[PDB]
């Protein structure tokens, strides 16, 4: 009854009926087959007792209106027929709701995502609250799956293709004001009078006057549709490289709907949804989605956390400003910087100020908001005011004895229950702790500069680390809009550990007379954003070599880099953007073309002979390097869970999402076939391609990776 | 005595209150037009001294303050002392606490007087919304400072080279909060929406306030509190408040456009107080000093309290927070409180305030107190009307309430009056008066 029929009807004293939406499962209002069945009964009952003013829909929950269509049931489909049937029934149900002659109003508060807009686009009038929490948007293309239920072709009709197309292709979030200006929502009200305002909007009868569009959308059908579609297709092909499905299908289905009627659009969307949910990319993206949701819901440690209200940062510069901006502007925690030099404090403050002023120049934040946010950051050069900081993040040069000095003095001049986090990337955590009064409260919080860009962080405990410390650190990293990962304390950690062979083989191939365009295109074609050499240019060549000497010292010659290349650039300092005088020169004429490549860099490196092989060879060799390193590290329980490692690899390095991550990649490629590939690569190239023992074991015995994957 | 704090002096004498005075209030254009804010205070102070038997040498310090502020003469109390006929040895002093300025002035005088440093003082406030300081654009001030500091002639032309756009246009004054950008009335619209105040639930309060005020003038009960202002043109004197319109029917101003929302704006212009001009003052004096120079005290003072709340939603709930604290400090109860008062800067907000003091949940969670602070009877609430009638000079509406309340308790022959007010920035003030 009440549990099953989440669409409870209630007719008020007047001629208006209100329908609540309270799914008894959890706080998100999801869509299930049971709801699709029961809404037919509710609407049939509504057909009884005719001659009433209208109906309204309400969230009846404090946070959202409708989260979106449940994807768990979608995973239970088998062929295209089931998906087409589900899409057909959804389209029919929306059409039936749209087929009523009385006023139907959707009063939306909170999140309304996914197929919810479908229902919202089914109703004749929509009203939304002004809360910043509420938002409008269609986020299913990012899940690699078109949201076909009717709104795919209703939205372009309601609002011009100039915006609807980019809403569908790049499913994003819409403010209440943006929707009101655009014409998506008729009116905006405060939350208090939401139900009432919807009621009198329903009482007004039949607005038989469609608002006019920009009149530039009349291009669809006659001349103008072809030009716009061709241009957006070319743009998408240049952008996504054409390895992403569910992009040209959207263009085709929108064209068919607009220039062949709404029935044609319905059937085309039904068939496309049927055939497209079974593409491997779809379940790859769904798997990544599930993993991310699980790790966000993961509590990390099993102990209760500790309160955290103030945070300290030792050292300053570009990086310290990054941690400060993330901790203050995002999580809203007071932060105190302690650079010894006032210039460092000035640098950190200037970095944060530049970020927020750039945000405001867009007119996205009020000028008062800048002050209210900068109020959280305060610098100094002494130890006063540090006596009540729960967390301290250390971000100065990585000299060992220097770090023992820092930990000694933070123990001397701070609280007793406070915990010490080090932003180290080279030295062992236990060694940094070594001797200390409270070693159980020392943790490693490895970041990735630029801090505001890469959303992955690493949590590194050591031999003695109280579970409360891990819990607190994980909760902080969550509050900062990052993705915490627990990593065993081993040399090289995880991310850069597997990143090193990538750049290593890139340099090895570059030595063999290869051109910039070939290598860059080969790596970006295989779903990798920002190819290798400009990755080094971004991070800086000085950091490009990183601390790989410790990698050799720990794991032999496997990580050994070719000589006279890192040496040949450090002496003739070419740091990319750190000194500006990289091999991607700036200030070119126009500044509207690809970054120029120096001619003398090839003579600077050995550049022996002339290049060989082809792009597939490059892609396969680099990818199998990362795969072998990843299976190697997961062999010794570096990473607690297979999904944790896979999400880290896909989400911090930039592994192709449509491949689902390294573990998804090997599971798809299967078994000893890739093993034979890598022995033949080793034989034709060298001993670097020796397979991991667990790799050959799993390949020969046919074991799986994702539990019962195979 | 876990909560009560007496307001007695070190010698054991209570803080008596002696006469007060009020310039009749006017709209921002009718009279007082061009009359600055300083000389209104000069009028009221000078003719308040020239109304009782006190020699001017007894007064030892006067405190005024003004919200709308003129750049010249920042410390207007000194010009009040200097311009009028007073001993030039009085410690003139100025404060500013938005619409509760007069309350703060009285509190400062009372605490300094009970500290022992003073034996008699003047506390009040003057305000004029007709001499608005219209400043130039912010950009066209750094240019002026630079050209003042500019050394060579060729530097000045290079400096004015950047003078462009509409920087010449003056900047109108802003009533919106500095840090919120809320127009002080649109923070009442959402309050009305939240607590469900109907445009018919209000607009009856405005009617009952225009009445009991037109009736108050007609009875002439407020004759001894109001001056008869004389204006330097001296065309004709001003004797009665012109804002009051105690003749309109409640069905006449039910047909008005909403002011701020203009879509669901259950508050409008008629049920909101208009900007006015005026001044008011009160003579504070310790009981011993009043007795030894032969003067009957017009009541006393019992306790006071000031409070702040977050300015992001419903900042106008100041009286709700302040009142229980004042009551607990005076050792009293809402039940045993003959007559109360409210600022009623808007229709609603005041009604919301009564609803809140009547609600047990609010005092249960938002204050931590066991029980609600009590409900207010209509008859014992704004007996002589309220600010939806006379007007609202920002810095003057404080002392006016004290004078009126003391006189009304004088007519009723006893009781403990109570006065509350809310101010911009989420500031609320309350105080308990005792007319013997």
């Amino acid at each position: 009854m009440e549990m099953t029929s989440a669409f409870t009807l209630n007719v008020r004293l007047d001629n208006i009926a209100v329908i609540t939406i309270d799914v008894p499962g959890e706080k998100m209002n999801t869509l299930k087959a049971e709801f699709a069945s029961q809404v037919r009964a509710i609407i049939k009952q509504l057909r009884e007792n005719k001659e009433l003013r209208g109906v309204v829909f309400v969230s009846a929950k404090p946070d959202n209106f409708i989260a979106g269509a449940d994807i768990n049931m979608i995973g239970n489909c088998k062929t295209a027929q089931e998906a087409e049937a589900l899409a057909r029934q959804g389209q029919q149900l929306m059409a039936e709701i749209h087929a009523l002659p009385i006023q139907v109003i959707a009063a939306i508060h909170g999140a309304c995502l996914g197929g919810g807009l479908e229902l919202a686009l089914a109703c004749h009038g929509r009203v939304c609250t002004d809360d910043p929490k509420t938002v409008l948007g269609l986020p299913e293309v990012q899940l690699g799956l078109l949201p076909g239920s009717g709104g795919t072709q209703r939205l372009p009709r309601l609002i011009g293709v100039s915006t609807a197309l980019e809403m569908i292709l790049t499913g994003k979030q819409l403010r209440a004001k943006q929707a009101l200006k655009l014409g998506l929502v008729d009116d905006v009200v405060p939350h208090s009078i939401l139900l009432e305002a919807a009621v009198e909007l329903a009482k007004k009868e039949r607005p038989s006057s469609r608002p006019l569009p920009v009149r530039e959308r009349i291009l669809a059908g006659p001349l103008g549709r072809a030009l716009l579609f061709k241009m957006v297709g070319k743009k998408t092909e240049h952008k996504t490289q054409g390895n992403y499905p569910a992009t040209e299908r959207i263009l085709e289905v929108v064209e068919t709907g607009l220039a062949q009627g709404t029935s044609s659009g319905y059937d085309a969307e039904a068939r496309a949804f049927g055939e497209l949910a079974m593409t491997p990319q779809s379940q790859a993206l769904r798997s990544i989605f599930f993993a991310s949701t699980d790790v966000k819901k993961d509590p990390g440690s099993d102990a209760p956390p500790a309160p955290l209200n103030s945070v300290g940062i030792l050292g300053g510069g570009l990086m310290g400003g990054g941690i400060a901006y993330v901790t203050a502007c995002k999580a809203g925690i007071p932060v105190r910087i302690k650079d010894i030099n006032p210039q460092g404090i000035n640098h950190a403050l200037k970095y944060s100020w530049d970020q927020l002023e750039g945000k405001v120049r867009r007119r996205h934040l009020k000028a008062s908001e800048r002050d209210k946010q900068l109020a959280l950051i305060s610098g100094t050069t002494d130890y006063r005011g540090f006596a009540h900081r729960d967390l301290i993040i250390e971000a100065v040069f990585e000299n060992l004895e220097l770090k023992q000095q820092m930990v000694a003095e933070v123990e001397q001049n701070c609280a007793a229950h406070t915990i010490f986090a080090s932003n180290t990337s080279s030295l062992p955590i236990g060694d940094i702790a070594a001797h200390a009064t409270r070693p159980e409260q020392v943790i490693g919080l490895h970041f990735f500069s630029p801090v505001e860009k890469m959303p992955l962080v690493e949590i590194i405990p050591h031999a003695g680390t109280s579970a409360q410390t891990i819990a607190t650190t994980v909760k902080l990293a969550k509050k900062q809009g990052k993705t915490p990962i627990v990593v065993r304390d081993k040399a090289g950690f995880y991310v850069n550990r597997i990143l090193a062979p990538y750049i290593n083989e890139a340099i090895r191939m570059l030595t063999q007379g290869e051109r910039v365009e070939h290598i860059d295109a080969a790596l970006v074609k295989f779903g990798f954003p920002v190819g290798p050499i400009q990755l080094l240019d971004e991070v800086g060549i000085d950091t490009g070599t990183k601390i790989i000497p410790v990698l050799e010292a720990a794991y032999g010659e496997r990580f050994s880099a070719p000589a006279n290349v890192v040496s040949s650039i450090l002496n003739d300092d070419r740091k990319g953007r750190k000194n500006g005088r990289g091999f991607y020169l700036y200030g070119q004429k126009g500044r509207k073309s690809k970054k120029q490549v120096d001619p003398a860099i090839y003579p600077l490196i050995g550049t022996q002979g002339q290049g060989r092989i082809s792009a597939p060879q490059v892609a396969e060799r680099c990818v199998m390097l990362m795969l072998n390193e990843a299976v190697r590290c997961v062999d010794e329980q570096v990473i607690r869970s297979v999904r944790d490692g896979d999400i880290g690899a896909v989400f911090g390095i930039g592994f192709p999402p449509f491949l689902g991550g390294p573990f998804r990649y090997i599971d798809s490629l299967g078994a000893g076939e890739v093993v034979a590939i890598m022995q033949r690569l080793a034989t034709q190239y060298g001993s670097r391609f020796t397979p991991c023992e667990r790799l050959v074991e799993m390949g020969a015995r046919g074991e799986s990776f994702w539990k019962t994957t195979a | 005595m876990g909560q009560v704090l007496p307001l007695v002096t070190r010698q054991g004498d209570r803080i008596a209150i002696v006469s007060g005075l009020r310039t009749p209030f006017a709209r921002q254009a009718t009279a007082f037009h061009g009359i600055p804010a300083v000389d209104l205070g000069k009028m009221v102070v000078g003719e308040l001294l020239a109304r009782s038997e006190i020699p001017a040498e007894v007064i030892e310090q006067l405190v005024f303050g003004q919200v709308v502020q003129m750049p010249e003469a920042p410390n207007i109390a000194r010009e009040i002392v200097l311009g009028t006929g007073m001993n030039v040895h009085t410690d003139a002093y100025s404060v500013s606490r938005a619409c509760a300025t007069s309350f703060q002035a009285v509190a400062n005088v009372a605490e300094s007087l009970m500290a022992g440093t003073i034996r008699a003082g003047i506390a009040g406030g003057a305000d004029s919304s007709s001499v608005l300081p219209i400043g130039v654009s912010k950009k066209l001030a750094r240019v002026l400072v630079d050209v003042n500091k500019a050394r060579t002639m060729s530097q000045r032309l290079k400096l004015f080279s950047r003078l462009r756009l509409r920087d010449l246009m003056p900047v109108p004054p802003a009533v919106a909060e500095y840090s919120t950008g809320l127009r002080m009335g649109d923070t009442a619209e959402q309050m009305a929406k939240t607590y469900g105040i109907t445009r018919e639930q209000q607009d009856a309060l405005a009617h009952r306030s225009h009445q009991r005020a037109a009736q108050a003038w007609s009875d002439g009960k407020l004759k001894e509190e109001v001056m008869t202002a004389f204006i330097p043109p001296y065309k004709q004197p001003l004797v009665e408040d012109n804002n009051i319109r105690g003749n309109s029917s409640l069905a006449d101003y039910a047909k008005l456009r909403p002011a701020f929302d203009r879509k669901h704006g259950t508050v409008t212009a008629a049920n909101s107080t208009p900007l006015t001009d005026g001044a008011a003052a009160v003579i504070l004096m310790t009981e011993s000093r009043a007795k030894e120079l032969g003067l009957v005290p017009l009541g006393y003072l019992r306790s006071y309290a000031f409070t702040a709340i977050d300015v992001w939603q419903d900042m106008l709930l100041g009286p709700a927070w302040s009142t229980p604290l004042a009551l607990e400090r005076a050792g009293l109860t809402m039940s045993d409180l003959t007559l109360i008062d409210m600022h009623e800067a808007f229709a609603a907000q005041t009604l919301a305030n009564i609803q809140l003091l009547g609600s047990e949940r609010f005092a249960r969670e938002a204050l931590g107190r066991a029980h609600a602070t009590g409900e207010v009877d209509d008859s014992k609430f704004n007996v002589l009307g309220g600010s939806i009638a006379y007007g609202h000079p920002f810095a003057a509406t404080g002392a006016r309430m004290i004078t009126q309340t003391l006189h009304e308790l004088r007519r009723r022959g006893g009781g403990f009056g109570l006065v509350t007010a809310c101010a911009a920035g989420g500031l609320g003030a309350a105080m308990v008066l005792e007319a013997e």
